[PDB]
């Protein structure tokens, strides 16, 4: 065999990642994501078929860090299957240029995330819940990409680093019960505090 | 005459736009044949904790093929799916599998929520002769006397699978209107490929909804129409009390392995004939047995397990709708707000409030699987107050 | 106390008795079958075994034909 | 009440130890055990091919009135009784 | 019997080769391009996690911690995943780091691997000559036709072309390979037995095998180089290069390249130079299995309903040739529906032996989108005909020798049976009828034992 | 937010945010600690049939 897709949800609370810098830590957000990046690459190292999905949680949004949303992948959209006939990024690959194909696109977009420190929306914290389904629609399309002798093994990673936000409790619970329909594993590493609600998930 | 006339039916069908592009628009009409009734929902009021009653006509009407090798094969197979998709949507309820066969009524599976018991019953119901004629009066008799002992704080609805035959039963079932109208029990039948006026009068005197089976796809539709807990008649109840919150038990809490098995005919719980090691715990009996998010037999209250069943309908009501536009406001870079693609089959799906752009595969994924627009999230919770 | 030598052929008894007939219908003197056993196991002077890869199936098909 | 406790050996096995271990009486056995199934469990012998038979069997009384010179006496209603249950 | 290892050998390619050579020679196999080569031609999921620690494990972790990484479930699968990973010689078993053997990887590969994990602008990453798209002078699907037709002029000229192959010395290696051969007058490029098997194969890894065996014929260049270059091909496509394969040249790197357009997988212009081109079809070499991607052309559905071969789709002549060996004698009109024979197609395996799976493979390779809406098993009769040819093949078996007579006493013949069985000239013992098998190869030894037995009387 | 804005993208700081085998041993430790729980009445049944 199957395709073995991965989904990764990373907590990026710049309030808390700023607070990660307030202790002047020996582990920062720069040190965080790079592990998570190669973690995403580690997925790819098991099989050429392996596919990744990465989305952090900005205070105003959750943009698809991976695959992309800009003119480096708005016209590229990956090399294997439905090719863009694009030469330079479509040229170099094999375990190391695929990652710098995706290394760039996270650090450029977290740059777009970490340039928006202008929050006035009354501490709009970790918006996990709506951020979850952003994968789930996309993999539904990716289910409809090819399925013909192609079992979609999706696997969802959730990463927690900060506290949960004050979001709608129903809209917390439901998508998990929708993921209960969806038959896809969800795994969770937290850093700072425990989430009784998300461990119920 | 007819040797021509048998093939005058083919003359037009086969022929189309000739020269070039032949057998093309015939395929277009087949796509134009599609796109049947979507939702037409938007309701309020009632629908909570149903107490359904499967009633099955077992008759000689089953021997006609008409959709499948048997009309039970049309029926019984998708009931399991109807069972599972019910327990998917509505776990706060329970269903009485009652079978009419040979002018009587057998309550086959009791009013309960244990799916395997209900499904294997249907798997037992495979090799049914369906000998004899339907009798609804025996079916309503069980339906009365069982639901008579149910509280008036219970949703009282009956789902009858009738094979459209003669309602072969005495004893003034026309007078069972005032019996059951007073008893506040709803009765819903759907006819198998035909109509029974008396039963059609029955349901229109009920408030239960009657239909006729058209096709196997259409058979699914009305099942799906009756998956949802419907807004039945007013003045049923308000509340339902002593919803027992349980405990999971790990049986490793303080005394590690002090009990070889937590079912030895004396322990509080251990209800069903099988061995157990301690997984569960009810408040009122303090009943420890095999885990069940329903109810018990000694405390007799409702074993509510909130994340499952107090969550299911808890977002099944508060929905809104989208809109469709064929236009090109190119929001994104000709993208989707959800899955982020494009085909442009002129169905640019815009939310009513947050007004975000979606596709069919994003609309369906909401309107069948997600049940809400997450574009309202980031848009509701940030100014929420 | 004999080096002997030969080529082992393993087949169903139906054919293990048949090679005796091929020994009796050998054009040369007996070489294919020094002796036979209940066990499906024979010994052949290795000359035309490569030909007997196809000399047998060309023969049994024809004999049954008529 | 006694045919109920003999035809059902499991409930009889339940009914044994209230006499064996002398838990309760038979007067107390039929006072708080049954009380609902007097309509539910007794709904078998009363109905029996829909009693108060008016329009259920009457469709089939004429075609099933004769198999042979002695094709009769099936079970209880078999092929003769509900003829008597109308006139 | 017949060889059956020359078809697949897809982990031993990096094991039986590598373990067949020295650690220092496979130390050369830790070129930084050769790093991806290690992880993927092995396919365990279990060793594929035992690596994942070592980028964070400089320390030799104790053996028991990973020997007991996985409990009672699939201890054999853990053990089967273990010694093979050890058989890669990538590990070092430490002696007594803390008191007991605690295993660890070769660090020079860990050096080489971590550059292919994070960071490194090194010689394969950048800085010398790697790759270069300057301005588009030539397109890939045009070159995909080259990546199709060179396979033809490979695979057709195997069978034999009414056209001609290009001027290669490769045929003198493919005749050397035992795929092809040629008798001495005129040197006819025929097939011996094995190209026929490779005609039944469809992946480039056999070509790769003879290209690994390319240096083996008394050639002394970089086997280190070419297998790096074997990876260095495996970069998809989309790169012309400002002659970047000459800026990253070497001796065999350019000469054997002249052969990669003979092998077709590179495309070289005027003077065999000025650019380089990796072709799109490199994915098949790594998989080395049937593969859904291995469909070549998509003709349609088949069936063999009523075992009567039942199909159409006027295809190219190679498939017509693929059944010219397999179905003539009531061939039909445009649709390629040669009827069935339970004898002739049965006789058409006699020059092959059994094509048991090779039926079943060409069952799912006759018309390729047949598994789209059909039943999982289509023929309960083609499999049976192949089984009958199996029993006939078992009857056919052959070897060499002569006979002796007068064995005499029964207990004396049993001692002679153990002499030829230990040396390996006796397949089995005819104890009841006193018959013994000796190959001419072991004649002196068997005769000497017989004389010794006669002396011991 | 403005500080480590630039710090992520350079990834020279995030080149070597890996080599701490000091923090491998403890990371190996509670692995091995949870790899072997002991002393908890393995045979808990075997009078349960009686
Ligand atoms: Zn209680
Ligand atoms: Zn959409
Ligand atoms: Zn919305």
């Amino acid at each position: 065999d199957e395709l073995n897709l991965l989904v990764i949800v990373v907590d990026a609370n710049p309030i808390w990642w700023g607070k990660q810098a307030l202790k002047e830590s020996q582990f920062t957000l720069s040190k965080c994501i790079d592990a998570v990046m190669v973690l995403g690459n580690s997925h790819l190292f098991m099989n050429r078929s392996n596919k990744l999905a990465v989305i952090a949680s900005h205070i105003q949004e959750s943009r698809f860090l991976y695959p992309g949303k800009n003119g480096r992948l708005g016209d590229f959209f990956g090399d294997p299957g439905n090719p863009p006939e694009f030469n330079p990024s479509g040229s170099k690959d094999g375990k190391y240029e695929l990652l710098t194909s995706a290394n760039e696109v996270i650090v450029e977009e977290i740059k777009d995330l970490m340039t928006k420190s202008d929050i006035k929306g009354q501490h709009t914290e970790t918006l996990l819940a709506g951020s979850l389904a952003k994968a789930l629609c996309y993999i539904h399309r990716m289910n409809k990409e090819v399925k013909d002798n192609q079992e979609m093994k999706s696997r969802i990673l959730v990463i927690k680093a900060a506290e949960d936000s004050a979001l709608q409790y129903m809209n917390f619970m439901n998508v998990i019960f929708a993921a209960q329909k969806q038959n896809i594993l969800i795994d969770a590493c937290v850093l700072d505090s425990d989430s009784g609600l998300l461990q119920q998930a | 005459r007819w040797e021509g006339g048998y093939e005058r039916t083919w003359e037009i069908l086969k022929e189309d736009e000739s020269g070039s592009l032949k057998a093309t628009i015939e395929d277009i009409l087949f796509k134009a044949k599609r796109k049947r009734v979507f939702e037409h929902h938007g309701q309020v009021r009632l629908g909570m904790m149903r107490h359904l009653y499967v009633v099955v006509d077992g008759s000689r009407t089953m021997e006609d093929q008409d959709l499948k090798p048997n009309r039970l094969t049309c029926t019984l197979k998708l009931l399991e799916y109807f069972v599972e998709e019910y327990f998917d949507q509505n776990p706060i309820s329970q269903i009485g599998i009652i079978v009419t066969k040979s002018k009587r009524a057998e309550k086959l599976t009791e009013l309960s929520g244990n799916p395997r018991k209900h499904i294997t019953s249907l798997k037992k119901a495979v090799d049914m002769t369906c000998h004899g004629e339907p009798s609804l009066y025996n079916s309503l008799s069980i339906a009365m006397q069982t639901l008579k002992h149910m509280p008036g704080h219970t949703s009282r609805e009956v789902l009858i699978i009738f094979s459209s035959l003669t309602t072969c039963d005495p004893s003034n079932i026309y007078d069972l209107i005032k019996t059951l109208k007073a008893a506040k029990i709803r009765v819903s039948v759907i006819g198998l490929s035909a109509e029974v006026r008396v039963c059609t009068v029955l349901a229109r005197e009920t408030g239960g909804t009657y239909h006729v089976i058209l096709d196997e796809s259409h058979y699914k539709e009305l099942l799906t129409h009756h998956v949802s807990p419907p807004p039945a008649s007013s003045s049923s109840e308000c509340s339902l009390i002593r919803m027992g919150f349980p405990q999971h038990t790990i049986a490793s809490l303080s005394d590690q392995d002090a009990k070889p098995s937590f079912s030895m005919a004396h322990l509080d719980g251990n209800t069903e004939p099988g061995l157990t090691l301690g997984g569960y715990f009810c408040p009122q009996c303090r009943a420890k047995y095999c885990e069940l998010p329903v109810e018990c037999k000694i405390c007799g209250l409702t074993l509510v397990s909130a994340p499952h069943l107090a969550r299911s309908y808890h977002h099944l009501f508060p929905l809104d709708a989208f809109q469709e536009i064929p236009l090109e406001e190119y929001n994104g870079e000709r993208f989707c707000y959800g899955c982020q693609g494009e085909l442009k089959d002129q169905h640019v799906y815009v939310c009513a409030v947050c007004q975000n752009v979606f596709c069919v595969d994003c609309d369906v994924f909401v309107h069948d699987s997600l049940h809400c627009c997450p574009g309202c999230i980031h848009k509701i919770p940030a100014p929420s107050g | 106390v004999n080096v002997l030598k030969g080529v082992l052929i393993e087949c169903d008894p139906a054919m293990k008795q048949f090679l005796l007939y091929l020994d009796e219908s050998n054009a040369l003197g007996k070489k294919f079958i020094i002796q036979d056993i209940d066990d499906t196991h024979v010994f052949v002077i290795a000359e035309l075994v490569n030909v007997l890869q196809e000399r047998v199936g060309e023969l049994m098909d024809q004999n049954a034909f008529s | 009440k006694n045919r109920m406790l003999q035809e059902d050996p499991v409930l009889f096995q339940l009914y044994k130890d209230l006499v064996v271990s002398q838990v309760i009486s038979a007067e107390e056995f039929w006072a708080n055990r049954l009380n609902v199934n007097a309509t539910d469990s007794s709904s078998t012998s009363n109905h029996k091919q829909d009693v108060g038979i008016s329009a259920a069997f009457l469709a089939d009384v004429r075609p099933q009135t004769d198999g042979c010179n002695g094709l009769r006496y099936n079970l209880t209603s078999d092929i003769i009784e509900s003829i008597f249950r109308t006139y | 019997s017949r060889g059956l290892n020359r078809v697949h050998l897809q982990c031993r390619n990096l094991q039986e080769f590598l373990g067949g050579l020295s650690p220092g020679v496979l130390d050369r196999l830790y070129g930084h391009p050769a790093t991806c080569l290690a992880v993927f031609r092995e396919l365990p999921s279990l060793a594929k996690n035992w690596v994942m620690r070592m980028l964070f494990l400089e320390q030799p972790l104790p053996q028991a911690a990973v020997a007991l990484w996985v409990k009672k479930e699939f201890s054999k699968a853990q053990e089967e995943s273990t010694g093979l990973l050890s058989g890669l010689r990538i590990w070092h078993t430490q002696l007594l780091p803390g008191g007991l053997q605690g295993l660890i990887l070769n660090p020079i590969f860990r050096q080489n691997l971590r550059i292919a994990l994070l960071g490194g602008g090194k010689a394969w990453s950048d800085d010398t000559s790697q790759l270069g798209p300057d301005k588009h002078a030539r397109d890939v699907p045009s070159l995909d036709k080259y990546a199709e037709e060179r396979w033809e002029v490979v695979l057709h000229f195997m069978v034999g072309s009414p056209s001609a192959a290009v001027s290669q010395d490769l045929a003198q290696l493919l005749s050397q390979a035992g795929l092809m051969k040629s008798t001495e007058p005129g040197e006819p490029p025929c097939i011996t037995s094995a190209g026929f098997q490779f005609l039944l194969l469809d992946t480039p890894a056999q070509l790769w095998y003879f290209m690994l065996q390319y240096l083996q014929t008394a050639q002394s260049r970089g086997m280190d180089l070419v297998e790096i270059l074997s990876f260095l091909f495996q970069l998809s496509f989309s790169t012309l290069g400002k002659d970047y394969s000459v800026e990253g040249m070497s001796d065999s790197l350019l000469n054997f390249l002249q052969h990669l357009r003979e092998f077709g997988l590179v495309f070289q212009r005027k003077r065999k130079s000025r650019r380089y081109y990796p072709t799109r079809l490199a994915i098949n070499l790594s998989s080395g299995v049937s593969g859904a991607g291995g469909t070549v052309h998509q003709p349609g559905f088949i069936v063999v309903e009523t075992n009567y071969r039942l199909y159409a789709y006027t295809e190219s002549e190679l498939q017509i040739a693929l059944i010219a060996l397999f179905s003539e004698m009531l061939y039909r009109f445009p649709n390629m529906v040669v009827a069935q024979v339970t004898r002739e197609s049965v006789q058409q395996a006699i020059a092959s032996g059994i094509t048991a799976q090779q039926i079943i493979h060409f069952l799912r390779t006759r018309a390729h989108p047949v598994m789209l809406k059909q039943t999982p098993v289509l023929p309960p009769t083609i499999t049976d005909q192949i089984r009958l040819w199996e029993l006939e093949r078992d009857r056919l078996r052959f070897t060499e020798g002569v006979l002796y007579n007068q064995f005499l006493s029964q207990v004396d013949f049993e001692l002679l049976l153990a002499h030829a069985r230990e040396l390996g000239v006796l397949v089995f013992e005819n104890s009841a009828k006193r018959l013994m098998v000796v190959t001419p190869a072991g004649h002196s030894d068997v005769k000497r034992f017989w004389k010794r037995q006669k002396h011991s009387s | 937010i403005i500080n480590s804005f630039q710090s992520i993208r350079q990834e020279m700081e995030a080149y070597t945010p890996k080599l701490t085998q000091v923090l491998s041993s403890s990371a190996a430790s509670s692995t091995i600690t949870a790899l072997s729980p002991g002393g908890a009445l393995m045979q808990g049944g075997t009078q349960q049939a009686i």
